[PDB]
RNA sequence: CGCCUCCUAAAAGGUAACGGAGGCGCCCAAAGGUCCCCUCAGGCGGGACGGAAAUCCGCCGGAGAGCGCAAGGGUAGAAGG
RNA sequence: GGCGACACACGUGCUACAAUGCCCACUACAAAGCGAUGCCACCCGGCAACGGGGAGCUAAUCGCAAAAAGGUGGGCCCAGUUCGGAUUGGGGUCUGCAACCCGACCCCAUGAAGCCGGAAUCGCUAGUAAUCGCGGAUCAGCCAUGCCGCGGUGAAUACG
C-alpha cells in the first residue's frame, strides 16, 4: 500500500534500504 | 467406565484427607452435591425458525435431551420483543456428568482463555459456585462444527462443602491455580 | 527507539550537584533552570524544579522510567 | 486444533491463516517453518498431526501472544500513570501518544467529528 | 429563607372527624419536659410562630426536641353552604391534641434560658406548658 | 337517577343524606368437567452477552406473590400454575 | 515555552476504496543532471539499517545507477478481502554538543476508515490526457507527498 511500509511498494517513494533492497 | 475419577479420588484422594486435613470420615465429607447447566438469550419467534435451529444443536452437543423454557410476552416490554421466551435446563450426577467433564477438564481447558492462571475465586457462600462462558468447538470431538451457529452460555456446579473453602479444596485438588 | 549507546547527553555542573548530596548524605533537595538530559537514579525522590519558559515545574522524580529521558515529566503551555 | 489459547484459523494454508493473532506479525510465521520445517503450501484442514501438535504447543510455549501480549500492552499504558508523565497524558486524555500535530486530523484516536461550533460575526461575511 | 411544606408524601386520602378523647402521652427522653393544656385540634401554623423567638432568644443556639405528627386536613368551605369537593382540606393540617400531650422537651440550657424560653413558646399559645424531672425516663 | 367493594354504621342483623376513596353493560370453548404434580412473591450470594430487571443455584422467608377486569373477603390440607 | 498551540469550517497536493487488483524470484531500454576539502565502486559484521575497511578521479574512464513501470513463472478467489495505514508500543540506527515539545530512518507487533463522496467546482486538443519514473536549488541534519527539472508507455473527442 503506497503510504504504508514493510514492503517494497511504499519504500520506493521514500527510497529506504533495510534488509529490503540491498544484496548481501 | 472404571478409570478416571473413580480409580483416582478413591485410591489417592483418600490419603489426601488422611493427614493433610483431619475432617473426620467419608459419609460425612464434601463428596459432591449436583451438576447444573442452563442458557439464556432472547431471540425466538422472529420467525420461530431462529428457535427450531438454536434448539437443534445445544442439547445434542452435550449428549442428552433436556427440558425447554420459551415464550412469555409477544409484545413490547423492557428486555426484548421477538417472542420474549427464555432458555433451557439440563442436569446429571452419575457416571455421565463424570465422562463429559473429564474430557473438558484436561483437554477443552488447555485451549482456553490464558492457560497459566485460572479463576478459582468465583465462589458463593456455602457449596455453591458460578461461572460464565461462550464457545462451540471447545468440544474435543466437535472441533469447529457449525459456524452457521455460535452462541453464549451459562453453567455452574453445586457441592455439599462446608464453605467455598472446600469448593476451592477441589481447585488445587487437581489444578486450576489461584490466578497468579 | 532512542540513540547514543554509551556517552548519551548530560550537563557538567549537574554531575557535581548530585555527586555530593549522594556522597555526604541525602539531607536536602535543590532547584533547576533550563531543560535537556537523560536520568540516572543517583537522585530518586531527590529532585528539583524545571523553570520552563514561563515558570517552575518540579516532580517526585519517580524511578519507574528506570533511566528514561527528561521529556516525560517536563511540560509547558496553555489549556482548557 | 488450537495453537494459541482460544483461537482457530481454518480452511486455509498456514502462511496466511496464522497472521491474524496477537504478536503474530507477517514474519514470526517464517521462524515457525524452518525450525519446525512446516511447508506453508499445505492447508490447515489436512496436515500431519505432528505439524498440528509439534506446532500448536510449540507456539503457546515459546513466548506470549493474545492476552499476555494485550496485557503487558495496556500495562505500559497504565504504568505511565506513575505520577503523570507527558506521554503519560494523551494516554489518560484519549489522544495520539507519539508526537505529531493536534491542529489537524487524528479522528482515529479521538473518534468521529464531535463538531459543535458557533462564531457569529457581522453579516458582511 | 424557607417556603416549602410538610404534610405526607402525597395525598393519603382526604377526610377525618372529631372527639376530645382525654388524649395523654408517655414521659419523654430529653431533659426538661413541657406538657400542654386544653383538648382540641392543632395547626402546624401555630408550631412555627413558636420556635421563632425560641431560637433568636437562643443566639448561640439553645437546642430542643419535639414529639408530634400531622394527621388530616380541615373541612371549612370557601363561603357557599355545604358539600365536600376540594375545599377546606388543602389549607390546614392538624395533629392529635392530647390534654397534657408532651409537646416539646428541653435541653442544653438549664432553667435560666430554657425556662423563660419554654414559657414564651407555651406562654404564647391558647394554653400553658409545665414541668418535668426524671421519673420512668 | 340501575347495580357491585368498602368506610361512613355508634362491634349481631339494618341505617339515610347535592359525604368519602373507587368499578361493571363484558371476555372466555378454555380462563370450563376431571386424575395426577408443585411454591411463590422475595432477600442475600455465586456468576457470557447480565448497569434494578435477560437467566441458573443454594440458605433463607407462611402467604405481604397468586388467582380475567374495582374492593373487600379467601386462600399455600390453593380455588393458586 | 514558543507562532510546529485546539471545540470546529475552507484550499491544495498525497493515499484506500482494490481482482486490468496481488506479492517473490530472475531479467532489459532512457534523458537531465548533479562529484571537491567531495561523489564514495567493491567485500564483509550484520537477517538488515548502518557500520568497518578501501581503491578511482585528482576530475566526463573511477561517483549517485542498480533501476521504475515492465518480461517472464509461480502463488490469490469481489472478501472492506495475500486490500488496506491510521495506529500505538518495543528494540537499534546516524547529522547535530544533543532531537519531550518536532529529526529522520533499520527491524519487531499493531488494521479506523473505506464497496467512490451530496449540492457542486477545476486542466486541456495530442503527445494530449494519463502513468512510471530520476535528478536541482535550499538544508549541518528534516515530514520537501512541497517547488525546479528529464524522460520509459501512450488515448478520445468536437455538429457547431
Amino acid at each position: 500500500g503506497k503510504g504504508d511500509r514493510r514492503t517494497r511498494r511504499g519504500k520506493i517513494w521514500r527510497g529506504t534500504y533495510g534488509k529490503y533492497r540491498p544484496r548481501k | 467406565l472404571d478409570l478416571a475419577l473413580k480409580r483416582k479420588y478413591y485410591e489417592e484422594v483418600r490419603p489426601e484427607l488422611i493427614r493433610r486435613f483431619g475432617y473426620q470420615n467419608v459419609w460425612e465429607v464434601p463428596r459432591l452435591e449436583k451438576v447444573v447447566i442452563n442458557q439464556g438469550l432472547g431471540e425466538a419467534k422472529e420467525d420461530a425458525r431462529i428457535l427450531e435451529k438454536a434448539a437443534q444443536e445445544l442439547a445434542l452437543i452435550t449428549g442428552q435431551k433436556p427440558a425447554v423454557t420459551r415464550a412469555k410476552k409477544s409484545i413490547s416490554n423492557f428486555k426484548l420483543r421477538k417472542g420474549m421466551p427464555i432458555g433451557l435446563r439440563v442436569t446429571l450426577r452419575r457416571d455421565r456428568m463424570w465422562i463429559f467433564l473429564e474430557k473438558l477438564l484436561n483437554v477443552a481447558l488447555p485451549r482456553i482463555r490464558d492457560f497459566r492462571g485460572l479463576n478459582p475465586n468465583s465462589f458463593d457462600g456455602r457449596g455453591n459456585y458460578n461461572l460464565g462462558l461462550r464457545e462451540q468447538l471447545i468440544f474435543p470431538e466437535i472441533t469447529y462444527d457449525m459456524v452457521d451457529a455460535l452462541r453464549g452460555m451459562d453453567i455452574a456446579v453445586v457441592t455439599t462443602a462446608e464453605t467455598d473453602e472446600e469448593a476451592r479444596a477441589l481447585l488445587e485438588l487437581l489444578g486450576f491455580p489461584f490466578r497468579k | 527507539p532512542r540513540s547514543l549507546k554509551k556517552g548519551v547527553f548530560v550537563d557538567d555542573h549537574l554531575l557535581e550537584k548530585v555527586l555530593e548530596l549522594n556522597a555526604k548524605g541525602e539531607k536536602r533537595l535543590i532547584k533547576t533552570w533550563s531543560r535537556r538530559s537523560t536520568i540516572v537514579p543517583e537522585m530518586v525522590g531527590h529532585t528539583i524544579a524545571v523553570y520552563n519558559g514561563k515558570q517552575h515545574v518540579p516532580v517526585y522524580i519517580t524511578e519507574n522510567m528506570v533511566g528514561h529521558k527528561l521529556g516525560e515529566f517536563a511540560p509547558t503551555r496553555t489549556y482548557r | 486444533a488450537r495453537i494459541a489459547g482460544v483461537e482457530i484459523p481454518r480452511n486455509k494454508r498456514v502462511d496466511v491463516a496464522l497472521t491474524y493473532i496477537y504478536g503474530i506479525g507477517k514474519a514470526r510465521a517464517k521462524e515457525a517453518l524452518e525450525k519446525t520445517g512446516i511447508n506453508p503450501a499445505t492447508r490447515v484442514k489436512d496436515l500431519t498431526e505432528a505439524e498440528v501438535v509439534r506446532l500448536r504447543e510449540y507456539v503457546e510455549n515459546t513466548w506470549k501472544l493474545e492476552g499476555e501480549l494485550r496485557a503487558e500492552v495496556a500495562a505500559n499504558i497504565k504504568r505511565l500513570m506513575d505520577i503523570g508523565c507527558y506521554r503519560g497524558l494523551r494516554h489518560r486524555r484519549g489522544l495520539p501518544v507519539r508526537g505529531q500535530r493536534t491542529r489537524t486530523n487524528a479522528r482515529t484516536r479521538k473518534g468521529p467529528r464531535k463538531t459543535v461550533a458557533g462564531k457569529k460575526k457581522a453579516p458582511r461575511k | 429563607m424557607l417556603m416549602p411544606r410538610r404534610m405526607k408524601y402525597r395525598k393519603q386520602q382526604r377526610g377525618r372527624l372529631k372527639g376530645a378523647t382525654k388524649g395523654g402521652d408517655y414521659v419523654a427522653f430529653g431533659d426538661f419536659g413541657l406538657v400542654a393544656l386544653e383538648p382540641a385540634w392543632i395547626t402546624a401554623q401555630q408550631i412555627e410562630a413558636a420556635r421563632v423567638a425560641m431560637v433568636r432568644h437562643f443566639r448561640r443556639g439553645g437546642k430542643i426536641f419535639i414529639r408530634i405528627f400531622p394527621d388530616k386536613p380541615y373541612t371549612k368551605k370557601p363561603l357557599e353552604v355545604r358539600m365536600g369537593k376540594g375545599k377546606g382540606n388543602v389549607e390546614g393540617y392538624v395533629a392529635v391534641v392530647k390534654p397534657g400531650r408532651v409537646m416539646f422537651e428541653v435541653a442544653g440550657v438549664t432553667e435560666e434560658q430554657a425556662m423563660e424560653a419554654l414559657r414564651i413558646a407555651g406562654h404564647k399559645l391558647p394554653i400553658k406548658t409545665k414541668i418535668v424531672r426524671r421519673d420512668a425516663y
